[PDB]
């Protein structure tokens, strides 16, 4: 499919900027968890970033680590995961799913067979936490024979053969962490550019978007409001609600 | 790009976020460029001799093996200063920490073997310490905790996960992607992303070189085998390096078997569990039929974790090393035997290199073999663990 670049026309359209939640699936149970990101949704998310839970997330600080222990308290398995995502495609055909992965997840059945089971449920794009470009190949590969989004982060601490790099070997969108990195993406024809380095107020939304980047991704204010709100499911949906809407105002200008 | 060739086989590589890349690469080319430098060379073997002590005895064990055609060398890495073979390598990576312009140290420690090195090597060379260890580890190790605190090192118990190594190692990881500027991480093993089997293997490879001496001055050949304890594969890599070339010396590598094997509680993946990719590299995991890392198991906590360095798996592959496991009850059995034949205390970990030695001996008494075992590190951290045992079962 082209979920991304027919959100970024549009957007682009619009004058719009992206917002993009990040949740850890199944977090804190798999109906709470599609209760939350349909309230995501409903409450104007562009597209999503969805966890699956990983035993050792070393690229998680506490908040998300907290997350897949509160998963994993609830069974949650990848298999799960799979059928979680296949319901969230059936209900919205055209948001952008993005997962953020670990490599075992991704190489445990095979790698080529993870793309594919990716491409069945309806993902548009895969960032794999711990493979860097260096060892990006056979990902990338399998990403792109199933229809799947390969994402690179480009760091803060990024060089110009990390930029031309990554801009030859990502689609869908740039992960984002002088801000003149996203000047350079576009003259290497670089996916459109997402800002992820803890965005969780409207103005870094805005600031993003007049920086020449694509959007904002937050993630971690979400899973928070998700932390904070355990021991009430329906103050939780409306602090999500509220916190999303203001997120996605920012974008429009 | 690097300079070195980060994997052995198919195994090995840079599993890590791409904000951690820099840090290795800096590292790796530190490492080439110490490799070459005469006075690195030199500050580094002043320090393992008038420091560490090296070189160590190499021991004949007469007693343990009367009456069999088996010959036993014990090569003395429990006398080192530190009192185990951990020792060696950190004083290199805290020479590249200072080549590198560094002024703090990053450790994980299980057993608190490598976290006591990390310590004592930061001290005498004015390094800042911090020491990510597993908050079930430090409950069970205040000993080495305390060793560590009285070093002026910083030790930070681990509550994420099953709160041990593999999240000691998870932890430590996880704050040099934001420190690497001022901070080197000193990973304690011959594991994790390249440079670091490369890195530990050649800081360790003096075991190895000083055993062949030995043996050759004593015995006038070279051994039949060397062996050695596989945790994550430092000290045999340390001891198999400089014999890998002598194609009829065999390298046997010795994994935990706990309650044995077919209880799945053991520490033996490279024999028993199945390829992954953690902890910055592409190795042999146990690893649930989902893809989560398991949870190992041994009596010693030194050989208690679920991957192996990539170079044993590559050596495996290709049939230049062979590996075995030794279960609890045989590693007791070897700790006993030695401390009433030999007056020798060996660390747990170290008695399943020599409780193989022995079932090699015992099955094939009139076999004539030369062997050597890692004697890796002393026993006197298991004394309260195999009190406690002994008063269990009488
Ligand atoms: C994990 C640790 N110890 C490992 C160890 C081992 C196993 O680690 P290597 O496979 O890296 O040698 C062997 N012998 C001794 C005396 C040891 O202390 C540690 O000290 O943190
Ligand atoms: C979203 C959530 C967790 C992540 N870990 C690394 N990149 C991420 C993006
Ligand atoms: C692969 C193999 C050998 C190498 N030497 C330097 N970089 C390498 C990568
Ligand atoms: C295996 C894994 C990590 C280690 N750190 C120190 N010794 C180790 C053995
Ligand atoms: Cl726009
Ligand atoms: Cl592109
Ligand atoms: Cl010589
Ligand atoms: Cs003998
Ligand atoms: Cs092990």
């Amino acid at each position: 499919m082209e979920r991304y670049e027919n959100l970024f026309a549009q957007l682009n359209d619009r004058r719009e900027g992206a917002f993009v939640p990040f949740v850890t699936l199944g977090d804190p149970g798999i109906e709470q968890s599609l209760k939350i990101i349909d309230t995501l949704i409903d409450a104007g998310a562009d597209a999503l970033e969805l966890g699956v839970p990983f035993s050792d997330p070393l690229a998680d600080g506490p908040t998300i680590q907290n997350a897949n222990l509160r998963a994993f308290a609830a069974g949650v398995t990848p298999a799960q995961c799979f059928e979680m995502l296949a319901l969230i495609r059936e209900k919205h055909p055209t948001i952008p799913i993005g997962l953020l992965m670990y490599a075992n997840l991704v190489f445990n059945n095979g790698i080529d067979a993870f793309y594919a089971r990716c491409e069945q449920v309806g993902v548009d794009s895969v960032l794999v936490a711990d493979v860097p470009v260096e060892e990006s190949a056979p990902f990338r590969q399998a990403a792109l024979r199933h229809n799947i989004a390969p994402i690179f982060i480009c760091p803060p601490n990024a060089d110009d053969d990390l930029l031309r790099q990554v801009a030859s070997y990502g689609r869908g969108y740039t992960y984002l962490l002088l801000h003149h990195l996203i000047e350079k993406l576009k003259e290497y024809h670089a996916a459109p550019a997402l800002q992820g380095f803890g965005i969780s107020s409207p103005e870094q939304v805005s600031a993003a978007v007049r920086a020449g980047a694509a959007g904002a991704i937050s993630g971690s204010a979400i899973v928070k409001i998700i932390e904070k709100n355990l021991a009430s499911p329906k103050q939780m949906l409306a602090e999500l609600r509220s916190f999303v809407s203001a997120m996605k105002a920012a974008s429009r200008a | 790009t690097t300079l070195l060739n980060p994997y052995f086989g198919e195994f090995g590589g840079m599993y890590v976020p791409q904000i951690l890349m820099p840090a290795l690469n800096q590292l790796e080319e530190a490492f080439v460029s110490a490799q070459k430098d005469p006075e690195f060379q030199a500050q580094f073997a002043d320090l393992l001799k008038n420091y560490a002590g090296r070189p160590t005895a190499l021991t004949k064990c007469q007693n343990i093996t009367a009456g069999t055609r088996t010959t036993l060398y014990l090569k003395r890495e429990d006398l080192l200063h530190g009192g185990a073979h951990k020792t060696n390598q950190v004083l290199g990576q805290a020479l590249l920490a200072k080549r590198m312009g560094k002024s703090e140290i990053i450790a994980e420690t299980g057993a608190g073997a490598h976290g006591v090195a990390s310590a004592l090597a930061s001290a005498l060379l004015g390094l800042k310490c911090r020491i990510y260890m597993g908050a079930k580890d430090v409950e069970r190790q205040s000993p080495n905790v305390f060793r560590m605190r009285l070093m002026g090192a910083e030790v930070i118990p681990v509550h994420s996960g099953s709160a041990t190594l593999k999240d000691a190692c998870n932890e430590a990881l996880r704050d040099w992607s934001g420190s690497y500027e001022t901070a080197h991480y000193m990973l304690g093993t011959a594991a994790g992303p390249h440079p670091y089997p490369t890195i530990v293997r050649e800081f360790q490879r003096m075991i190895g070189e000083e055993t062949k001496a030995q043996i050759l001055d004593k015995e006038g050949r070279l051994p039949d085998a060397v062996i050695a304890c596989v945790g994550g594969g430092s000290n045999a890599i340390g001891m198999f390096a400089d014999f890998i070339n002598d194609t009829s010396v065999g390298l046997i590598g010795v994994e935990p078997g706990g309650h044995g094997i077919e209880t799945g509680e053991h520490g033996a993946p490279l024999k028993h569990g199945r390829v992954g990719i953690y902890f910055g590299m592409k190795a042999p995991m146990m690893q649930t039929a989902d893809g989560q890392i398991e949870e190992s198991y041994s009596i010693s906590a030194g050989l208690d974790f679920p991957s192996v360095g990539p170079q044993h798996a590559y050596l495996n592959s290709i049939g230049r090393a062979d590996y075995v496991s030794i279960t609890d009850d045989e590693a007791l059995e070897a700790f006993k035997t030695l401390c009433r034949h030999e007056g020798i205390i060996p660390a747990l970990e170290s008695s399943h290199a020599l409780a193989h030695a022995l079932k090699m001996m015992r099955e094939q008494p009139e076999k004539e073999q030369l062997l050597v075992v890692n004697l890796s590190g002393r026993g006197d951290k298991d004394i309260f663990t195999v009190h406690d045992i002994l008063k269990a079962r009488g």
